[PDB]
């Protein structure tokens, strides 16, 4: 599971920001795997990374990228 | 402008600044590549 959702997320940090990272993007993985709407996760990706701003879209194909790697969508 | 240019992908800045002449949207799209980069810079050097 996680290794390929944090793939997915991490391939979204890139098309976002510019940069890449792996730890990043598993600390966004981890902290949304077990949520239930796109708006958990965003609730908690504000907790931490904050100051980024993520827009929804954003927060939405995250929900969607880590949704995908559960199921095997690979 | 009064864009919400937090909404914007990274190539969408970097394409509409080395293409628009429009100056205002130019240093509002330069200034907001900045700052995902201040704010990732911020993220780095605390973990």
């Amino acid at each position: 599971f996680e290794e390929k959702a944090i793939e997915k997320v991490d391939d979204l940090l890139e098309s976002y920001m510019g940069i890449r990272d792996t730890e990043l993007a598993a600390t966004m993985v981890e902290l949304g795997k077990d949520k239930r709407n796109p708006d958990e996760l965003a609730e908690a990706l504000d907790e931490r990374l904050g100051d980024f701003a993520f827009p929804d879209e954003f927060v939405f194909d995250v929900w969607g990228a880590i949704g995908d790697a559960k199921v095997g969508r690979y | 402008g009064s864009h919400d240019l937090s909404k914007w992908k990274y190539a969408e800045l970097r394409d509409t600044i080395n293409t628009s002449c429009d100056i205002e949207l130019l240093a509002a799209c330069r200034e907001e590549f900045h700052r995902r980069l201040k704010v990732y810079h911020a993220w780095k050097s605390k973990n």
